[PDB]
C-alpha cells in the first residue's frame, strides 16, 4: 500500500485539522480524500483546506463553514469543489469539532460526500443524515486507533 | 517538498505504536505536520513515551 497512517485507511473521505496551528491546516488526509480530489499526501499536508474551492464556490456558503470553525460549532453545507485538474464537483460537507473528555475542541473533522449533482429535498435530507453519521464513527474510530 | 517520503515515513511509523492515547498520537502528528524536519526526533521521542506508558 501507500503511506497513509493507519486512521487514514479509513475507507471515507476525511480530513483532520489542526486549530492550534495556524491557519487550521490539514494533519489527516484519507487515501479516499486523496483519490477524490487527485491530489497526493505530500502536497496537500500543512495546507489549509480552501484550496479545493474555485471561481464557481458560493462564497457566502464557504462563508458558513468558517463561522461554524470561528464558534466551534458542526455545520453542513452543500459546495462545489475541484480537483487537482480542475474538475468540477459538488461536495456535500459536514463539518465536527473532535472534543477530548472534558468537552474542549481539540481538533476538526471534515467529512465529504461527492457527487455530480446538488441533491434537494429528501435526497439531500438522506445525505445530511448519513455524513453526520460518517463523520461521527470517524471520531469514533480515531479515539481508538 | 518539505514532506519527503522520510517525514511520512516517519509519520507513519508514530502512528504504529502500541501505547499512545489517541491525543498523543494526533499531537506527535500534528508537531510534525508543523515542523517537518524535527520527524527523526519526534519519532525517537514518541518510541520514549510509548516505552514509558506500558499496559
Ligand atoms: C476539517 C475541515 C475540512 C474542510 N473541508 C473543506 C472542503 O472539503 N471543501 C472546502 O471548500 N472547504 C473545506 N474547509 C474550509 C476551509 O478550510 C476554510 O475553513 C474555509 O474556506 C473558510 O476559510 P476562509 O474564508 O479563510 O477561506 C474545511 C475546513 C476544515 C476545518
Ligand atoms: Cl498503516
Ligand atoms: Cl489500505
Ligand atoms: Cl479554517
Amino acid at each position: 500500500g501507500s503511506l497513509a497512517t493507519t486512521l487514514e485507511r479509513i475507507e471515507k473521505n476525511f480530513v483532520i485539522t489542526d486549530p492550534r496551528l495556524p491557519d487550521n491546516p490539514i494533519i489527516f488526509a484519507s487515501d479516499s480524500f486523496l483519490q477524490l480530489t487527485e491530489y497526493s499526501r505530500e502536497e496537500i499536508l500543512g495546507r489549509n483546506a480552501r484550496f479545493l474551492q474555485g471561481p464557481e464556490t458560493d462564497r457566502a456558503t464557504v462563508r458558513k463553514i468558517r463561522d461554524a470553525i470561528d464558534n466551534q460549532t458542526e455545520v453542513t453545507v452543500q459546495l462545489i469543489n475541484y480537483t487537482k485538474s480542475g474538475k468540477k464537483f459538488w461536495n456535500l460537507f459536514h463539518l465536527q469539532p473532535m472534543r477530548d473528555q472534558k468537552g474542549d475542541v481539540q481538533y476538526f473533522i471534515g467529512v465529504q460526500l461527492d457527487g455530480t449533482e446538488h441533491v434537494r429535498d429528501a435526497a439531500e435530507r438522506e445525505g445530511v443524515m448519513l455524513i453526520k453519521k460518517t463523520a461521527e464513527n470517524i471520531d469514533e474510530a480515531a479515539k481508538e486507533l | 517538498n518539505k514532506f519527503n517520503k522520510e517525514v511520512l515515513v516517519a509519520r507513519q511509523e508514530i502512528y504504529w505504536l502500541p501505547n499512545l492515547n489517541w491525543e498523543q498520537k494526533f499531537a506527535f502528528i500534528s508537531s510534525l505536520t508543523n515542523d517537518p524536519s524535527q520527524s527523526a526526533n519526534l519519532l525517537a521521542e514518541a518510541k520514549k513515551l510509548n516505552g514509558a506508558q506500558p499496559p
